[PDB]
RNA sequence: AUAGUCUCGUCAACGCUCGAGAGGCAGAGUCUCAAGGAGCCUCCGGGGGCUGUUGCCAUGAUAUAUAUGGAUGAGACAGAAGUGGCCCCGUUGACGAGACUUAGAUUAAGUAGGCCUACCGCAGUAUAUUCCUAAACACUAUGAAAUGACCCUAGUUGGUCCAUGAUCAUUUGGGUAAAACCAUACUGCAGACAUCU
């Protein structure tokens, strides 16, 4: 089938900057999937906003094909307030699939170290290098 | 010292020997208004008022023996009640 | 939700149940976003829309 | 076809027509077709002011070079600013503040006292300083130092060198805004400290640096050329009419027979109205022009669009400030049908 | 710290007593409504006591 | 002086801190030359600019 | 007197989704729910499919529960708490209360006094003058430049300025310190509904 990267580009909101490249989008989706296996993830606007307000640190991934736009139009400047890097991807179905849920989600906040279990700590250690290189490539934009 | 002092600013960072504060008070301070603590002791006077209307900052001119590096984030700085003037004055009249 | 819409040549709404039309344009959700009177993010929304000229009357 | 028409006559077919017919009077001229004495006495110079002299010294220099009776400016008195300076000569001094609502534009270099840990924060700080702002005038400025609110409408960070500690940014600001205070505030929000290294005004009111900007060498060379050669072309090239300062004003075209009465202080009436803008609102500031495009006066509108279109008589405008001289046009009042009928 | 712990214990006791009183109130008004429906008229306060 | 400029496609100035742009174009200084009211060289400047057509009146 | 308008609080009539709660919405705290797991089959420890229109949670709403939905959320604590956080029908008539009016809509160059003055419109002038002197800013005259000059607890190779004149010394001499508007006084020009064919 057609990939959701090329499919959802007409639906991308005008303020969806920075937008990930296809290789970067694949790396972000893989990192989100590994973090969801680590359970080091916040899904949806409510959880992401609450975690940002408490002071959690990580990476924010925002879907681009969001209608209406007032669902997510406060997230990027709120991430800038708390010094958290963010990046936009064009598809919310892919974000939900990588975020270990059946239905699509709007925004994902990877917070490393958010799981109390030791198995979650080991999974954090194994996806840590991918998370670090993704964050460096996002901040390089 | 005045009997009643109101919390005026919160510490942000030092800048060239001055203390930058985000205003936690709704009103604008007088120029050279003294800045106090909860102990009513003066640490300095207001040096500069800056920033947008929604987010006002002010820098304090530190006195003798008062160092900007000695203060930490979350410290509150207090002003006298008569040293505040309403923000409606600086806005143009209708 | 199920109500989707597109914009016609005149600018008015065309209502569909389809996520993608026959022409291939992705439809938009008709219902507005959830609002709370105690919302505290007008500064963030205004800043983001002002970075891209999306503020009405700008 | 009316887009190439000069100055205030540009796009004059968009004006609503109250009366299509009139009989011209062979008096006056176009602003570009004036004689050289009237051209200089109604002239405006968009000057590339240098850094070292102040604006007052530059205005005095232009007055001494061109042998004017007075010259004026309404620019901010920050030292070391280069770029746009609007110099009004003689009568044009009365229009020295006609474009204050347009604002100004600046390209500014900020020098930071220390290197930032994060580069992008500088841009973020600039985005914090856009909007209505609390500013106090600096010590150098002649304006009294009281706290005011000045609006920066839009700003853009052009470049930043963290090793050179120099940041070039463009800003659009309200008249009365100081960029020295803005650079000091940028340094205060960053925490490293900073100040204004260089400043350049790229737009002042309606006129900009791309809108026929000349240097002081151009003024002195043109005066030399006219003195020794009796050639007006270079002096006419560097000097612009005062009508350039009146763009963006709503225009009303006045019949020739009604011009000089307006110069004598009379209200403008409906029989003297010829053409007018769409959307003229009551109490707006408007410019009264002739059919030749020369400005009679700045006036205050006494009617709206429906009254301008459908009223047979009454006050159209009241003179706020008269630019044109008396008796440039003949005195033609008292000759109309209604006035002669009441006299009889 | 001891003052904070004492305040938390007092708040927990207060909300537990509130829950118990509301449970007793709703159970009593339900059985009183049933007794009024069976009786067909108003019930005296002595029977409720 | 630090402020340099180059000419864009539209003819407006692009301001920069660099001597040479990334495309390789040499940047020009944005500030004007220093003026003195006692300067006595208008004849030389006018003659040289008339030799090459650089007079604005010409 | 009469009549109208605006702001209000009661009754009557007629309609409606039939209207005050154990209610709803917004917000705060705690907890639960997102196929994040397990098995199988392939491909090169990881990737892709199958179980899986499965499972987990909510929902009886004029209702198919073999259903409809699930973070652009739902449920419990909570029939609670709180409301000095908000919301809970419409039209007509009458009564009562407080007000504003009781209005026929003028003026093709003004107002007030005794033909003339004063105010009004516009345009100008003045808002200290001369001499000496202090200061600021910029220029200019003379001499000094590539081993150029200045600053910093000072350099694994610091930074800034610099023939587009830096930084020093003598004073060589002149320049600038405005303009616009308000207020007061004075002077002058007009009282103009704009024909021209």
């Amino acid at each position: 089938t057609v990939d959701n990267y090329e499919a959802r580009m007409p639906a991308v909101l005008p303020f969806a900057k920075p937008l990930a490249s296809k290789k970067l989008n694949k790396k972000v989706l893989k990192t989100v999937k590994k973090a969801s296996k680590a359970k080091n993830v916040k899904r949806g606007v409510k959880e992401v906003v609450k975690a940002l307000r408490k002071g959690e640190k990580g990476l924010v991934v925002i879907a681009g094909d969001i209608s209406p736009a007032d669902v997510i139009s406060h997230i990027p400047v709120l991430c800038e307030d708390h010094s958290v890097p963010y990046i936009f991807i064009p598809s919310k179905q892919d974000l939900g699939a990588a975020g270990a849920t059946k239905r699509p989600t709007s925004v994902v906040f990877i917070v490393p170290g958010s799981n109390k279990k030791k198995d979650g700590k080991n999974k954090e250690e194994e996806y840590k290098e991918s998370f670090n290189e993704v964050v460096k490539e996002v901040q390089a934009l | 010292p005045p009997d009643t002092v109101l919390e005026m600013g919160a510490f942000l960072h030092p800048c060239e020997g001055d203390i930058v504060c985000r205003s936690i008070n709704t009103k604008i301070p007088y120029f050279n208004a003294p800045i106090y603590l909860e102990n009513k002791t003066q640490v300095g006077k207001v040096d500069e008022i800056l920033g947008p209307l929604n987010e006002v900052f002010f820098t304090i001119k530190c006195g003798d023996g008062v160092q900007a590096t000695s203060f930490k984030e979350g410290d509150k700085f207090y002003i006298a009640a008569d040293k505040l003037l309403p923000i409606e004055r600086f806005l143009p009249k209708p | 939700m199920h109500l989707m819409y597109t914009l016609g040549p005149d600018g008015k709404r065309i209502y569909t149940l389809k996520k993608v039309t026959e022409s291939g344009e992705i439809t938009k959700s008709a219902h507005p976003a959830r609002f709370s009177p105690d919302d505290k993010y007008s500064r963030q929304r205004v800043t983001l829309k002002k970075r891209f000229g999306l503020v009405p009357g700008q | 076809d009316t887009s190439e028409w000069p100055l205030l006559l540009k796009n004059f077919d968009k004006l609503l027509v109250r009366s299509g017919h009139y009989t011209p009077i062979p008096a006056g001229s176009s602003p570009l077709k004036r004689d050289l004495k009237s051209y200089i006495s109604s002239g405006v110079i968009n000057l590339d002011k240098p850094s070292n002299p102040s604006s007052h010294e530059v205005v005095a220099w232009i007055k001494r070079i061109l042998r004017c009776e007075k010259t004026g400016h309404s620019g901010t008195l920050d030292p070391k600013v280069t770029g746009c300076l609007i110099v009004c000569i003689d009568r044009a001094t009365r229009l020295v503040k006609s474009q204050q609502g347009a604002g100004k534009e600046y390209v500014c270099i900020v020098r930071l006292h220390d290197a930032l840990k994060d580069e992008k924060d500088l841009g973020r700080s600039l985005e914090n300083l856009t909007g209505a702002l609390f500013q106090r005038p600096p010590l150098i400025s002649a304006v009294k130092r009281q706290l005011r609110v000045r609006t920066i409408y839009e700003s853009n960070l052009i470049e930043f060198d963290n090793k050179r500690n120099l940041g070039v940014f463009w800003a659009s600001c309200e008249a009365g805004t100081y960029m020295r205070t803005l650079c000091v505030h940028l340094g205060m929000l960053l925490g490293v400290g900073g100040h204004m290294q260089e400043l350049r005004r790229v737009r002042s009111g309606a006129l900009s640096e791309n809108d026929n900007m000349v240097t002081l060498h151009d003024v002195m060379d043109a005066q030399w050329v006219y003195d020794n050669t009796r050639d007006e072309s270079y002096l006419r090239s560097i000097i612009q009419p005062l009508e350039t300062l009146l763009v963006g004003y709503k225009r009303i075209v006045v019949k020739d027979s009604a011009v000089n009465a307006v110069c004598y202080g009379a209200k403008l009436m409906i029989p003297g109205l010829l053409r007018y803008e769409e959307g003229i609102e009551l109490y707006d500031e408007i410019v009264l022009i002739t059919t030749k495009g020369e400005a009679i006066a700045v006036a205050i509108a006494q009617m709206s669009t429906v009254d301008l279109a459908s009223c047979d008589h009454g006050v159209v405008a009241s003179v706020k400030r008269c630019i044109m001289e008396r008796d440039l046009y003949p005195r033609r009042w008292g000759l109309g049908p209604v006035a002669q009928k009441k006299k009889q | 710290e001891k003052r904070k712990i004492k305040e938390q214990i007092k708040a927990e006791k207060e909300t537990a007593l509130q829950k118990k009183k509301t449970k007793k109130l709703n159970k009593l008004t339900d059985i009183l409504e049933q007794l009024t429906k069976e009786y067909g008229a108003e019930i005296n306060a002595d029977m409720v006591k």
